[PDB]
């Protein structure tokens, strides 16, 4: 007759995946390149609607396998599902020989590049606000039960110096109400359990968060440089973590140390991080020593 | 499994039911040898455009079509050779799935829509495992056996004639290449028809180059009752690269998983 009711309840994902044609958007120049494909800058011109939308066009090499394709499609799924001021949302995809994700352009682009180029124009109150906004975005991602398995300065975009967002989602996985862990990658940003047991959680993205904030406070320095990804494991086993950035106080670096604790439940939550860094943001010269200010 | 062969005297055509791209379907009757019984059947007449006078004898392809039976495909009762080919099947009064979903629309259960997806994928999987290519899958070619059962019809009919644009894959349009994966494309369009309650694919557009647009990156828009989860499947069915497209078993399995929790994947009020 018909096959089992077996209900789980839960809300349906009614995210709209608008499909665009290649002739509706133009390519201007390259923003990124690699084996993943190519990220372009361009102008989106909608059908009948005419506001001209500066967009990033992430176009990827055609799929090797039947679902080599759909991790790309899962990325599109996630980028279409999320809705947040601090998370970059999909505006649509172009389905052809190569799949093209389309997002809104961020003029200043990568944050990792930004904290490098503008090394001595960045103040207290910008870094702290960036940390706050990232915490908020990641907290939204936590509320949607999806884990950002690749949080770093590389994957944070800059709309304006006062506004940043989160992206990639290429490794992001959605947790069911069932699951509490995800068991399956950048070693120097992952938590210890992600390296040893391949376990990914929301508290893993907290470790990644700590490393991100570390990249920001060190103005775009490379984590554990000189140390091969080869068994960075062991150094953590010793209990050695990332050094304290020159501009950080003992309280900020305490939060950084807090995100890198072995016990996942001992680590802070994104809500907590929002509260703390928003607290610090009301008197930034007290928590960060910068002589430019 | 077994192909039955009819004599022209065993068949009779009563009323024209309709004509499509390939043949003309008559509601007719079966009067076997020596009997006086009239058994209601469906006789589809295909005109021999071979030139070699090829429908006077039972070919291998005819045997291939007649040697198929499944719970979710329309079994071919018999065939009748001659100047014109006559394909005899059961007469399903409930009509096509297209006219049905257009008729009841939202009133039908989402469970039924998903399960129908599963059934169509079932029949297509059976057809594929026996090397049978459909070449004309659509909502119009899906008939209701039961109010809960649907069956795939008009399979193998296309390659009876010498060498539907809105249900065909790109390679089929450009190069006349027909594969099981083209049947996957056609399946995706069929499900689009199903869940949009009988909407016309590419309505505002004209045929002249629906293919252009498909190559430009456009597909059929997301159905108003469809979650992103269900629309993603149709999307993958409409992929240009042939072995990126899903297989019919994967399709059946995922529509089964969705059939396990209908309101989570279809929103009708
Ligand atoms: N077994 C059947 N029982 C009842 N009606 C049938 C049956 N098979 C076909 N029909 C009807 O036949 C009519 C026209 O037949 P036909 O032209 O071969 O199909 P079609 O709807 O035109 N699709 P197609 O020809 O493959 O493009 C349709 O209205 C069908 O509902
Ligand atoms: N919307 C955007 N605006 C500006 N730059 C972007 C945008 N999307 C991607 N980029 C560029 O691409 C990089 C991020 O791409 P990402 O989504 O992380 O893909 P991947 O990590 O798979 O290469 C950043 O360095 C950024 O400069
Ligand atoms: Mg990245
Ligand atoms: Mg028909």
């Amino acid at each position: 007759l018909v096959e089992p009711l077996t209900p789980s309840g839960e809300a349906p994902n009614q995210a709209l995946l608008r499909i665009l044609k290649e002739t509706e958007f133009k390519k201007i120049k390259v923003l990124g390149s690699g084996a993943f494909g190519t990220v372009y800058k361009g102008l989106w011109i909608p059908e009948g609607e005419k506001v001209k939308i500066p967009v990033a066009i992430k176009e990827l090499r055609e799929a090797t396998s039947p679902k080599a394709n759909k991790e790309i499609l899962d990325e599109a799924y996630v980028m279409a599902s999320v809705d947040n001021p601090h998370v970059c949302r999909l505006l649509g995809i172009c389905l052809t020989s190569t799949v093209q994700l389309i997002t809104q352009l961020m003029p200043f682009g990568c944050l990792l590049d930004y904290v490098r180029e503008h090394k001595d124009n960045i103040g207290s109150q910008y870094l702290l606000n960036w940390c706050v906004q990232i915490a908020k975005g990641m907290n939204y991602l936590e509320d949607r039960r999806l884990v950002h398995r690749d949080l770093a300065a590389r994957n944070v975009l800059v709309k304006t110096p006062q506004h940043v967002k989160i992206t990639d989602f290429g490794l992001a996985k959605l947790l069911g109400a069932e699951e509490k862990e995800y068991h399956a990658v950048p070693i120097k940003w992952m938590a210890l359990e992600s390296i040893l047991h391949r376990i990914y959680t929301h508290q893993s993205d907290v470790w990644s968060y700590g490393v991100t904030v570390w990249e920001l406070m060190t103005f775009g320095s490379k984590p554990y440089d000189g140390i091969p990804a080869s068994e960075i494991s062991s150094i953590l086993e010793k209990g050695e973590r990332l050094p304290q950035p020159p501009i950080c106080t003992i309280d900020v670096y305490m939060i950084m140390r807090k995100c890198w604790m072995i016990d996942a439940d001992s680590r802070p939550k994104f809500r907590e991080l929002i509260i703390e860094f928003s607290k610090m943001a009301r008197d930034p010269q007290r928590y960060l020593v910068i002589q430019g200010d | 499994v077994l192909a039955r062969i009819f004599k022209e005297t065993e068949l009779r055509k009563l009323k024209v039911l309709g004509s499509g791209v390939f043949g003309t379907v008559h509601k007719g009757v079966w009067i076997p040898e020596g009997e006086s019984i009239k058994i209601p059947v469906c006789i589809k007449v295909i005109e021999d455009k071979s030139g070699r006078q090829s429908f006077q004898a039972v070919t291998d392809h005819m045997l291939a079509i007649g040697s198929l039976d499944h719970a979710h495909i329309v079994r071919l009762l018999g065939l009748c050779p001659g100047s014109s080919l006559q394909l005899v099947t059961q007469y399903l009064p409930l009509g096509s799935l297209l006219d049905h979903v257009r008729q009841h629309r939202g009133a039908l259960g989402p469970q039924l829509l998903l399960n129908w997806g599963v059934q169509i994928a079932k029949g297509m999987y059976y057809l594929e495992e026996h090397g049978m290519v459909h070449r004309n899958l659509a909502a119009r070619n899906v008939l209701l056996k039961s109010p809960s059962q649907v069956q795939v019809a008009d399979f193998g009919v296309a390659d009876l004639l010498p060498p539907p644009i809105k249900w065909m894959a790109l390679e089929s349009i450009h190069f006349g290449k027909y594969t099981h994966q083209s049947d996957v494309w056609s399946y995706g369009v069929t499900v689009w028809e199903l869940m949009t309650f009988g909407a016309e694919p590419y309505a505002g557009l004209r045929l002249a180059e629906v293919p252009d647009l498909l190559e430009k990156g456009e597909r059929l828009a997301q159905p108003q009752i469809c979650t992103i989860d269900v629309y993603m499947v149709m999307v993958k069915c409409w992929m240009i690269d042939e072995n990126i497209r899903p297989t019919f078993k994967e399709l059946a399995n995922e529509f089964t998983r969705m059939a396990r929790d209908p309101p989570r994947y279809l929103v009708i009020k």
